[PDB]
């Protein structure tokens, strides 16, 4: 699979639509990346639900077209956060499949072949730094079709390298969503 | 404080 | 060795400078400190080449003097990023002389003691929170001569704090240049 | 698209 960045807005813009909680702008893509006054990382939509995770979002609303959208969701024991998507806001499907060739769309829009280590991990099999990471957090894990597998929680570094990753598996969202 | 706002996307292929 | 920050932009300066993308200021010092509109972290000139880190920085162009400056190096794999270096940018020299004792400095300057554990790795004498080096990615490891032995990309932390830290190194920095 | 912006300097001594 391939992807590729697109700045929507600037610090003015982040920083104004952050006090008055509405975004006026049209969504696209299936993958945001998303900013806070200290921070940005990734949000991705599943199932019509704009999941992020717990270690970024927090409990923060998502400013939104009619005012700022509150968490549908907030698994914190789970690191995960959701809140109903906004008008359209692509979404990708459930996995269904069960390859353990994943795939991690980094926050550059830099895709990179993730080995699913199992339920809820996954090794990289070019060990990359784990900087590389950063900012990176909430992305999706695809799996070669273009399904969702997860979101990425964190990878699981060592002497700084980033040798594999976690991710809330799919199967957890939608246990939450029951 | 505030909300947490889009930044930009990735459009995946 | 000693450092002390000076401020030279503010929030309209970032905001019209990033847009315009031509900095008419003047570069000054061996580490300036960057800012995109979600991350502020930092650059060193080492060889005359504005080196930073991928995550931070990815691919876009350096506000300069005569426009936007496109990335004359991109090491991604080992989240590098380097710019030609602009005028008046007092420039670094190599090193890594079997030296084991190092200084990080930091984005609010700080030079604290670093213990090269490996080529890439270094331990740290007084452990901090990883709270006291964010935004300090991209900064420069300093032996005691003042000649530069890599670029510091993250802290290496321990649930809670910072422990060593994980470096590109000099040495990486030349061969890609190659 | 937005550029990187050299905000402030560290000048070592
Ligand atoms: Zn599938
Ligand atoms: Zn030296």
């Amino acid at each position: 699979i391939t992807a590729y960045s697109q700045q929507t807005r600037g610090l003015l813009g982040c920083i104004i639509t952050s006090l008055t909680g509405r975004d006026k702008n049209q969504v696209e893509g299936e993958v945001q990346v998303v900013s806070t006054a200290t921070q940005s990382f990734l949000a991705t939509c599943v199932n019509g639900v704009c999941w992020t995770v717990y270690h970024g979002a927090g409990s923060k609303t998502l400013a939104g077209p009619k005012g700022p959208i509150t968490q549908m969701y907030t698994n914190v024991d789970q690191d995960l956060v959701g809140w109903q998507a906004p008008p359209g806001a692509r979404s990708l499907t459930p996995c269904t499949c069960g390859s353990s060739d994943l795939y991690l769309v980094t926050r550059h829009a830099d895709v990179i072949p993730v080995r699913r280590r199992g339920d809820s991990r996954g090794s990289l099999l070019s060990p990359r730094p784990v900087s590389y990471l950063k900012g990176s957090s909430g992305g999706p894990l695809l799996c070669p079709s273009g399904h969702a597998v997860g979101i990425f929680r964190a990878a699981v570094c060592t002497r700084g390298v980033a040798k594999a990753v976690d991710f809330v598996p799919v199967e957890s969202m939608e246990t939450t969503m029951r | 404080k505030g909300s947490v706002v889009i930044v930009g996307r990735i459009i995946l292929s």
